[PDB]
RNA sequence: UGCGAAAGCAGUUGAAGACAAGUGCUUGUCGUUCGUUAUAAAUGGCCUCGUCAAACGGUGGAGAGAGUCGCUAGGUGAUCGUCAGAUCUGCCUAGUCUCUAUACAGCGUGUUUAAUUGACAUGGGUUGAUGCGUA
């Protein structure tokens, strides 16, 4: 003997755009919250280290949100004009950020009172203050005054090494991963330009043309670097000093852009770009960064930050924008008597000889109509399926289940116009559509085929074939448009 | 079955047996075991017995036996099906079966028809034997003369409940073509639903088609992708062709419409199930069963025949070759290519050999004596096979008569080398032969109607030793 | 596949050794380093002129030339790049005779002349291989001596393959090592195989064989991806490494009619089993595999053309299917001058596709068994009718159906011996011949309806029976393979409604619309205006060929007048189709108190 | 189980002012469908003929994929849309008929055609069943 | 039943014997024969081994639900009415717009391309069955 087959759920041929696992994924960043800041909230970072809180720099201060709490838990306000950064350490306890005066201050993450170290970088507004990835001591600073000085934490006094060469503002700075010698800087010039530390420096090693003002360079792998400027973002190969993609699906010009990597989703990489459009949509690196998902905001998004891929919670997408509306969405993630009683459950046989498993997995509830099909309640199926808040496709199989059956005529059999509606009501709706327009077909020529007599004398049946003649020739001149459409779609070929 | 509780009258079940239940029996000193046998109504060709010996401890199949399970185009013989309460397709009623018996009889002698040409298939990794069982599929070990799997393919009511009265009237699906890629990993099978009677859709048959896979390990095929309605609506897959190991790796295959369509499927690994990577347009108003594909084992090229014409197509372009139109006296029943220079063609009276080289027929043996209204189109192409090494096969069935047709038979194989210059070997045997194919070893398997499958191819110490085992 | 023609390189000088245009190919020597699939220089060393390395592309030009005394014969010439201490060096190895004497080995570097060395070796270096990573420079000797020297010729080892009269040697690389295999000639057609392996001693002997019935005198040798070919006597012979065990022999027809003595051969390979062959003038790709002619050409302006090398293309792992070939051209005339050709050849994918139909090699019923079960002289035939008198049908007629015993004047089954196309053929020729006008015999009816009707009496076979109308209308419904161009014009040439329903129906039977629709773009505007016109005066082939039409008319050429007209033929068609359809469908498909009279 | 369904039919891998073109091309390029779905929500069949005409006509392909969907997945939107598939086609088919392949690139319209056309049959024979019914006790 | 495509194109469904019932006659039947290619209906429906809760990975979706008198395009009603229009601040259908645990369906997570855990003594007895909740 068998088990009893499971009724097989109808699945008819599949549409465009079906859910994709990659689209299922991030839709799961339900949960929206929408703060206001005082000015547009230009950049945001998170904590690399657990909990993993981001700071987010709007006005002339920078804040810094628990993750699980989703609310602020440290000002920083000390800051005279407006702020440009808030990068943490790698180690995750350092803090910097850049002022318009110049002034490069670094706090400890957490402690606002206290101030670590205080450099005044330039005269100029300093824009970018990022910390080295790979050796925790250097600093890097771009300012408006075109040099990217490379500054040590030891010595304050001077810069370890400045950097030069930018015809123009520079507000983008990238270090390589595994490569600590090697710096990024991209200027409005529309040049990357890749500097060698190790060697004396302050002349690119080579430059890469953009054609359009950078704002904002990414190393995404060790050899290959993204830079999204102007309306498109292109990706290149150092090893070959050449791009390998671009996209331009892009409508304003790209912002901000964000890399995370080996993490729980479907897609292992993911590369989030704003639009300065109200678009920040997501690029799989894997599949020559085509799009994936997106996201709309009320207005221009200049900055996109993600989780990092160690996370350890829930995961956080974080969207800026020029009104200072900060976006915010997340994916969630007896008696000693009586045990000394009964002590033999925890065991699983780990020593003994031989282990027997006999018992059945267990089988998921059967639903009230496949109880009564199995049971051969021919009649009570067909109730069961016109039940209110039935699923479409779920009313769909009880009716092909019996028909395949053959059981149609024996389903309305003891039958009047009180308990015929139901069925009619969801012929009045099932005919539009196309897949259960057939099954409809069948039906609806049975009842008629078998209760013509009963017809006659009921009057509210009569109105819901009125109604059901209307539709069908509704029906009837849509598909014989879609026909015509064919016609026409076969002469242009 | 039913175990009936005369003291009380109660009864207990076990229901889902594969076949109705001929007999039954308690086997045993104790009444220990069960013995059942089981008739597999769904296959009227042929009387399908299966012998099962259950534990009566927990009613589990202690021991199930049962051979090869074809299914025949027609009824052999003198099967009957078995008596019932109304005279359907699947039984016969109490006054039907004396009839019903004359008449196969006379069907048997008079009748000019006598196909019982059955499908069966050949897995390349493991050599095992698979029946397309109707709306199932029964995997056979014939080294070791065992069945080994037993797969329902089909949707429809097939063990989800015992049909009775006029639910017996039901036709589950078809399973009507089934193939497997030349690596074996892949299953392509065709399937043909039919609807219930007394509907206005009474008279639109479903055809569908599906792809499965499996781990070599793994015993139980896992439906893959399924197409629903191919070629278009009510359409039949005339044939299929897995493609060569030159062309995608052995991931992709060809069906043929009788529209002449042909439509090209292969395995996308990027969308990770089987897509339509090219069509041809089966529009001309033409219509015939009998269709034959070949494909070139360097896979430009394919061999379409259609009626009494073949044509040569490029794969990559899909259409016409730029003589590759052939005509043929006859509608053309199998096209194959012993190796890639010579092709064998089949027409309904003769067949001939032609050199793709030369665009000459070499040789042509007429078979319309043997062969003129026998079987149905396409059967020649499973009784002819051909190996990819030695040479291709013929098979002749005659029925053998003394003082009117009598019903035993009597069939000839005929080996032959390539182009058909000579007879390699010459062979009868004393029953009709269903299926010949080609093993992919050198020898061929056939199959009889007898469900046969044969095979053509080339001290003191001492004495206590002996007591202590007695004892 | 296609030849290109060729491109001169360079003319050559008249030397009386070169003079010999039997023999003019042994005296000029192609370098094996530089003349491949990717390079763009040829190293040529012309005996008694000098050793010349050209560049191709854009155009031919000489880049160096080494001279040499017109005393002297270039025996084996190579030239490789490669780095030699490191300055990038190009190596140039070459040996040469005078008078067979002495035996010059000379190795020259130059920069991208560094260095010249020259030494007297013992025997013909047969041929000359380079190693530029180990700085070494191979010559094989035909005394059998295998030397192997440095860039400066000082000799570091020497192998003795111990037969002498070495003849043939040639060096291939496989997974990354160097082999060498020779042919050493021995008494009554036997012949020495021995294959060495290059890597204490640098020279392995990895095989060693002899082989009977092989001729040298008379055969031509050139090698391929582990198989040595021989043509000899108008038979190519495939022989297979390591072993050179015979695996095929390949007839040619086309040089078995060569007188011996005037017919200049040439032959090397350009693919995997696809090799270059010249008969005099005439040069022919051929693919040995399918044994099939892929291209063919003739040189009209030059009297003979000699392959000395080409470059081979590995297709089976290159994308790339064009690769080039050198050869000696010699123009007709009193006082013939030799030059240096190059021709581009496009050699293919290496598929039966290309070999369909090319092949260079030039039926009745048989019964199944030669000998108690129920069953289910095409000569005489055309001379009895060929000595028949002019418009006698009867008889023609008598003999045709009485000698084949056919019994029907339609084609059935039984019939089918008769399918032979060579009689069939011959038949129709004498109906013609014999008959014109306006009585044909009823022989012609029976082949119409034959399924084997030539298409060579397809075309224009409509026109020869326009004027009688059952001979039309039987070969509209049965004649085989009519032609689609002809159908269409009588389509709408015909008035007749009958033949027009007849001849929509066979043309969508043995027709596709991308196939019709071309064609119907052809007929003219007007005819196509009359058509549409017949049709606003079974019906569905009419129909539906008229949306054929319509599509074939495409949107510009259709006028506003004719469309309103056929608009309010179509809305009225639309209107009955519905009104049938429905048709259709039809055809499938107590009271308290109670007032009766008693019956009594 | 989680095996994918299929049809045969699925060719996917072989003047005025008031125009809203500009939001129409920004919307096609940047696939921003709620900004698509404005210019779709305007209905005036005037609007929609001037639009179609200054669309480049490479943005005219992509448009035909987008609005094939949308009828697709919800049909009550078949009507509206309908008129803006058709025009498409008029306007551009000079462009259309010059494009290397359509099966691929339009397949969703051919998908989508064709599920509807085939149902035509069956639908008109229940139009005469209903009919009949309808009819008898109407008269009775 | 033959042929064919799946549509359909042609063609059949007879005679004898015996039994029962009702009145030699009428009807119905056949574990009876010959010849031709040739409704049903004896109240009669499929077992047990383990359930519940919470997750995770794919495959589908008409999405599952709630608002917005914010628009677009329609259909349509009660009363009065000088036929132009009035009040019901009318209603309904569809789309669009906002939102949420994708909230909806299904397959699996004994090894698989991927993906799980936890609870419970899976018992016996007594009360309530006018059960419990709700209008």
């Amino acid at each position: 003997s068998t088990a009893r087959p499971r009724i097989i759920t109808s699945k008819a041929p599949l549409l465009p755009q079906q859910t994709t696992p990659e689209q299922r994924y991030w839709r799961q960043y339900t949960s929206a919250q929408l703060v206001k800041e005082h000015n547009s909230v230009t950049h945001i970072s998170f904590n690399p280290q657990h909990p993993h809180d981001f700071a987010v720099t709007s006005s002339t201060r920078v804040q810094i949100f628990s993750s699980r709490t989703r609310q602020v838990i440290k000002t920083f306000s000390r800051f005279k004009d407006v702020v440009y950064s808030a990068s943490f350490r790698s180690d995750g306890k350092l803090l910097c950020a850049g002022d318009a005066t110049g002034l490069v201050s670094v706090y400890d993450s957490y402690n606002p009172r206290t101030i670590l170290l205080s450099i005044n970088a330039s005269t100029h507004p300093t824009h970018v203050t990022k910390f080295h990835t790979q050796d925790n001591k250097i600093l890097a600073t771009a300012s408006d005054d075109r040099v990217t000085r490379l500054w040590d934490i030891s010595n304050a006094y001077e810069p370890q090494l400045e950097l030069t060469g930018a015809t123009d503002y520079v507000r983008t700075l990238s270090f390589i991963p595994a490569a600590p010698h090697l710096v990024a800087t991209g200027s409005y010039d529309g040049l990357i330009r890749l500097y060698d530390t190790r060697s004396s420096g302050s002349t690119p090693i080579y430059s890469l043309n953009h054609d359009q003002p950078v704002e904002n360079v990414i190393a995404v792998s060790p050899t290959q670097i993204v830079s999204c400027g102007g309306n498109n973002f292109k990706v290149w190969d150092l090893t070959s000093n050449k791009k390998l993609y671009e996209r331009g699906n892009f409508n304003k010009a790209v912002t901000c852009l964000d890399y995370v990597e080996n993490f729980d989703s479907p897609m292992q990489s993911a590369l989030i770009a704003s639009s300065l459009d109200g678009h920040v949509k997501v690029f799989d690196p894997l599949d020559n960064f085509q799009v994936k998902f997106g996201w709309k905001f009320s207005g221009p998004v200049l900055s996109c930050a993600v989780s990092p891929s160690t996370a350890q919670g829930n995961r956080h997408l974080v969207a800026g924008l020029s009104s200072g509306l900060l976006a915010i969405r997340t994916k969630k993630k007896k008696s000693n008597n009586f045990q000394r009683m009964m002590r033999g459950s925890e065991y699983q046989g780990d020593q003994e000889h031989i282990i027997h498993n006999d018992k059945v997995r267990s089988q998921r509830r059967m639903r009230a109509f496949e109880r009564n099909i199995n049971q051969f309640k021919w009649s009570e199926a067909l109730d069961n399926a016109f039940v209110p808040g039935m699923a479409k496709e779920l009313t769909l199989t009880v009716l092909q289940e019996l028909r395949k059956r053959g059981k149609v005529r024996v389903a309305l059999y003891g039958r009047d116009e009180s308990t015929l509606e139901p069925l009619l009501n969801w012929c009045l709706k099932g005919i539009e559509d196309v897949r259960s327009a057939s099954i409809v077909a069948d039906w609806v020529a049975v009842v008629l085929e078998l209760y013509g007599n009963t017809l006659e004398s009921s009057p509210v049946l009569q109105e819901l074939m009125i109604d059901l003649k209307t539709k069908v020739r509704h029906e009837i001149h849509k598909s014989k448009e879609a026909q015509r459409i064919e016609g026409m779609l076969q002469l242009l070929t | 079955m039913s175990l009936w509780q005369l003291e009380t009258n109660s009864q207990q079940f076990l229901p889902r047996l594969n076949g109705i239940i001929i007999d039954c029996q308690v086997l045993g000193p104790q009444g220990n075991y069960y013995s059942l046998i089981l008739q597999m109504t769904e296959n009227n060709s042929n009387s399908d017995y299966q012998f099962l010996l259950l534990n009566a401890s927990d009613l589990t199949s202690k021991l199930s036996i049962n051979g090869p399970l074809p299914v025949f185009n027609s009824t052999i013989k003198h099967i009957q099906q078995p008596i019932s309460a109304m005279n359907t397709k699947n039984s016969n009623s109490i006054t039907s079966l004396n009839h019903s018996k004359k008449k196969q009889s006379r069907k048997l002698i008079k009748s000019r028809r006598q196909d019982f040409t059955t499908n069966v298939e050949i897995n390349p990794i493991n050599k095992n034997l698979y029946f397309p069982h109707i709306s199932a599929v029964q995997i056979f070990d014939f080294y070791k003369n065992e069945q080994v799997n037993y797969q329902y393919l089909t949707s429809g009511v097939n063990n989800s409940m015992g049909k009775v009265r006029f639910e017996l009237n039901l036709q589950d699906p078809i399973i009507t073509d089934l193939k497997f890629t030349k690596d074996g990993q892949w299953m392509i099978t065709y399937e043909i639903e039919y609807p219930p009677n007394d509907l206005l859709s009474s008279k639109d048959l479903t055809h569908i088609l599906k792809f499965w896979t499996k781990n070599d390990n793994e015993t139980n095929w896992n439906l893959k992708t399924k197409v629903i309605n191919p070629h278009g609506i009510s359409v039949p897959i005339t044939k299929i062709l897995p493609s060569p190991r030159s062309v995608n790796n052995s991931q992709g295959c060809l069906t043929a419409d009788n529209n002449g369509g042909l439509k090209f499927w292969s395995f996308d690994s990027h969308e990770s199930n089987w897509c339509l990577k090219k069509i041809s347009l089966p529009n001309f108003n033409h219509f015939s069963n009998s269709v034959s594909l070949a494909w070139s084992q360097d896979g430009s090229l394919i061999f379409h025949g259609f009626d009494d014409k073949l044509q040569i197509l490029d794969f990559d372009t899909f259409k016409k070759f730029e003589v590759s139109e052939f005509t043929l006296d006859s509608e053309i029943q199998t096209v194959k290519l012993i190796n890639d220079t010579n092709l064998i063609v089949a027409t309904r009276t003769t067949l001939n050999a032609i050199n793709l080289l030369r665009g000459q027929v070499i040789n042509s043996f007429d078979l319309y004596p043997f062969v003129n209204g026998v079987y149905k189109n396409g059967h020649m192409d499973r009784l002819i096979t051909c190996d990819e090494r030695t040479g291709n096969i013929a098979l002749v069935i005659n029925q053998q008569l003394t003082d009117v047709p009598t019903i035993n038979y009597k069939s000839r194989i005929i080996i032959f080398d390539s182009d058909l210059s000579t007879k390699l070997g010459n062979f009868t045997h004393h029953e009709y032969i269903s299926w010949i194919g080609w093993n992919y070893d050198t020898d061929f398997i056939f199959l009889d109607i007898e469900s046969t499958l044969g095979v053509v191819g080339t001290s003191n110490s001492d004495i206590f030793a002996e007591q202590l085992h007695k004892l | 596949p296609s030849l290109s023609q060729p491109f001169r390189l360079a003319t050559l000088p008249k030397i009386a050794s070169l003079s010999n245009f039997s023999l003019q190919a042994d005296y000029v020597q192609v370098a094996d380093g530089t003349f491949n699939e990717s390079t763009n220089n040829i190293t040529l060393g012309i005996s008694g002129s000098s050793i010349s390395q050209y560049i191709i592309n854009p155009t031919p030009k000489l880049t160096f030339d080494y001279p040499i005394p017109s005393t002297n014969i270039i025996t084996a010439c190579n030239a490789e790049k490669g780095q030699a201490n490191k300055r990038n060096v190009e190596i140039w190895a070459f040996g040469l005779m005078v008078n067979k004497g002495n035996y010059t080995l000379n190795v020259i570097t130059k920069a991208l002349f560094l260095s010249q060395y020259k030494i007297k070796a013992k025997a013909k270096v047969m041929s000359i291989k380079i190693d530029t990573k180990n700085s070494l420079v191979i010559a094989i000797l035909q005394n059998g001596l295998i030397e192997i020297f440095d860039f400066k010729l000082t000799l570091l080892h020497s192998f003795d393959i111990s037969y002498d009269n070495l003849k043939y040697a040639k060096w291939f690389t496989e997974n990354g090592t160097e082999y060498v295999f020779v042919l050493c000639p021995l008494q009554d057609d036997k012949v020495c195989y021995k294959l060495l392996e290059l890597t204490s001693s640098p020279i392995k002997e990895l095989s060693s064989t002899i082989i009977e019935g092989f001729s040298f005198e008379n055969s031509k040798l050139c090698y391929q991806f582990g198989k040595l070919y021989k043509l000899n006597q108008g038979k190519i012979y495939i022989y297979s490494l390591p072993h050179c065990q015979l695996q095929q022999v390949i007839e040619f027809p086309m040089v078995d009619k060569l007188s011996p003595g005037d017919d200049l051969i040439s032959f090397q390979p350009v693919s995997v089993n696809r090799v270059l062959l010249t008969v005099n003038n005439v040069i022919y790709l051929l693919d040995l595999l399918h044994c099939s002619t892929l291209s063919q050409r003739e040189l009209t302006h030059v009297k003979t053309f000699q392959l000395l090398k080409s470059a081979v293309i590995n297709s089976e792992k290159s994308h790339n299917s064009k690769t080039i070939a050198i050869g000696i051209s010699t123009k007709n005339g009193p006082n013939p001058t030799s030059s240096l050709e190059i021709i581009n050849i496009d050699v293919g994918t290496n598929t039966l596709k290309d070999s369909l139909g090319k092949s260079f090699q030039v039926v009745i019923l048989k019964p199944l068994f030669d000998d108690r079960v129920k069953c289910n002289h095409c000569n005489e035939v055309i001379e009895k009718l060929s000595a028949l008198q002019d418009n006698d049908i009867t008889s023609f007629d008598d003999i045709f159906f009485k000698e084949l015993k056919i019994k029907e004047e339609h084609y059935t089954e039984k019939d089918r011996y008769i399918s032979d196309p060579g009689f069939l053929n011959k038949v129709l020729d004498l109906i013609f011949g014999k008959f014109s006008g306006n009585d044909y015999p009823k022989t012609l009816t029976f082949l119409l309806t034959h399924p084997l009707f030539p298409l060579s009496r397809t075309r224009n076979l409509l026109s020869l029976l326009r004027d009688q109308p059952r001979l039309f209308k039987q070969a509209i419904v049965t004649c085989p393979n009519l032609p689609l161009n002809e159908l269409l014009e009588e389509l709408f040439s015909i008035r007749n409604r009958e033949l027009l329903l007849d001849i929509s129906f066979r043309i969508l039977q043995d027709f596709t619309r991308d196939s019709i629709k071309q064609e119907m773009k052809k007929l003219s505007k007007l005819d196509v205006q009359n058509f549409i016109e017949f049709i606003t005066s079974q019906s569905t082939q009419l129909f539906q060929l008229l949306s054929l039409v319509l599509d074939s008319i495409g949107l510009f050429s259709l006028e506003g007048a004719l469309l309103e007209n056929l608009t309010l033929y179509i809305d009225k068609q639309v209107e009955i189709a519905e009104r049938n359809t429905e048709l259709w469908n039809l055809i499938d498909t107590l009271p308290t108190y109670t007032m009766e009279y008693l019956d009594i | 189980g989680n095996a994918r369904v299929t049809s045969g039919d699925n060719f996917k891998h072989v003047t005025t002012t008031g125009t809203v073109t500009v939001i129409l091309s920004q919307a096609l390029q940047s696939n921003d469908h709620s900004l698509l779905e404005t210019v779709l929500n305007n209905r005036d069949e005037r609007v929609i003929r001037d639009t179609i005409f200054r669309l480049k006509p490479a943005l005219a392909v992509i448009l035909l994929e987008r609005l094939a969907e949308r009828i697709a997945r919800q049909t009550h939107r078949q009507g509206p849309l309908n008129v803006w598939v058709k025009w498409c086609l008029i306007i551009h088919g000079g462009y259309l008929v010059s494009i290397p392949n359509l099966m691929s690139t339009l397949s969703s319209l051919h998908s989508t055609l064709k599920r509807r056309s085939d149902l035509l049959p069956r639908l008109l024979a229940l139009d005469a069943r209903l009919d009949c019914t309808i009819n008898k006790f109407k008269t009775l």
